[PDB]
């Protein structure tokens, strides 16, 4: 049976809390994008030949322009305020273990928010064969991540920085 | 506390 | 680019279905249940501290039906080219005999938002303590969802993500083992 999907995205992007601010409106019909509002810009423009007609209609409109224009300030700016404490400011601590994986050493790093994080391996610290596999969202706001390191071969041992946790983090591992 | 929306704009006057 | 925060909206015909959802830096915020009139926060704690009126999503979703019914006319009745979803079985954590985790199926770049995901143990299918997401939105506007199934580890045990979609030829079913 025939299928017609419309899509409404509203993103408010924020670049350093609510110092600069930009709303983007897409809106897309069987996956195509026909048309857009930019906050940058302060008028709709036309992506694909069905969003011409569509953008000229609403810029021709004092009205529609100035509640799209407002949105900055009205939902993007207030929406940061009403949500910061429990999405920008979340932390939550990293689980980190070591394993072996032939010489391959593995460092689990889990359910840890936010995405940002510093794993180095080390007596001196080695820059060169960490392979990773990225950091990967769970989509339950935690991240996981393994970093390798291709050796032969000691202590190894695994440091995690996170701004979550106040010290840095360390796991050591030998093989009997 | 109370979290905002954009509203969707009508597209015809019908 | 520090934190973006999308309101990600759809209503889909002749299945009459609409989502509504907020996602910030990748992860769901909340959405609204529109069967149920509800706004489901993806941690409970969320609704503690933050609220939304459900009824403003519906009054969105209203208007994401009635301009789609327009522009559909627009389009002389041209219908989505589908796109088949990859699916994945993992765990959120290291693997360890007969201590409780959760497998994950991981359907991702499809489109139209319709999927039959189906978890079996050994064959039969199970329902115990399983858990969706809605349809998650993509940076390439197709979608990708989440469903879970709480498990105790075994050496026996064998279990599969059945996941049927329209752009599939065939019924997808991927192989879990420890």
């Amino acid at each position: 049976q025939p299928r017609f999907l419309w899509q409404g995205k509203y993103k408010c992007h924020f670049f350093n809390g609510t110092e600069r601010v930009q709303f983007l409106e897409r809106l897309f019909y069987n996956q195509e994008e026909f048309v857009r509002f930019d906050s940058d810009v302060g008028e709709y423009r036309a992506v694909t030949e069905l969003g011409r007609p569509v953008a000229e209609s609403w810029n021709s409109q004092k009205d529609i322009l100035e509640d799209r224009r407002g949105q900055v300030d009205t939902v993007c700016r207030h929406n940061y305020g009403v949500g910061e404490s429990f999405t920008v400011q979340r932390r939550v601590h990293p689980e980190v273990t070591v394993y072996p994986a032939h010489n391959l050493l593995v460092c689990s790093v889990s359910g840890f928010y936010p995405g940002s994080i510093e794993v180095r391996w080390f007596g001196q610290e080695e820059k060169a064969g960490v392979v990773s596999t990225g950091l990967i969202q769970n989509g339950d706001w935690t991240f996981q991540t393994l970093v390798m390191l291709e050796t032969v071969p000691e202590v190894y041992t695994c440091q995690v920085e996170h701004p979550s946790v106040m010290s840095p983090l360390t796991v050591e591992w030998r093989a009997r | 506390s109370k979290m905002r929306m954009a509203t969707p704009l009508l597209m015809q006057a019908g | 680019e520090e934190h973006v925060i999308i309101q990600a909206e759809f209503y889909l015909n002749p299945d009459q279905s609409g989502e509504f959802m907020f996602d910030f830096d990748g992860d769901e915020i909340f959405h609204v249940d529109m069967a149920k009139k509800e706004t489901v926060w993806r941690l409970e704690e969320f609704g503690r501290f933050a609220s939304f009126e459900a009824q403003g999503a519906l009054a969105n979703i209203a208007v994401d039906k009635a301009n789609l019914e327009i522009m559909t006319k627009r389009s002389n009745y041209t219908p989505i080219t589908n796109v088949p979803p990859e699916v994945t079985v993992l765990t959120n954590s290291p693997v360890e005999l007969r201590e409780p985790n959760v497998l994950i199926c991981f359907i991702d770049k499809f489109t139209p938002p319709v999927v039959n995901v189906t978890w079996l143990r050994n064959g039969k299918p199970v329902t115990t303590g399983v858990s969706e997401t809605v349809f998650l939105p993509r940076e390439d506007h197709l979608f990708r969802k989440f469903h879970y199934l709480p498990f105790l580890p075994s050496t026996e045990d064998v279990y599969d993500c059945r996941v049927e979609h329209w752009g599939l030829d065939e019924p997808l079913l991927k192989h879990w083992e420890f």
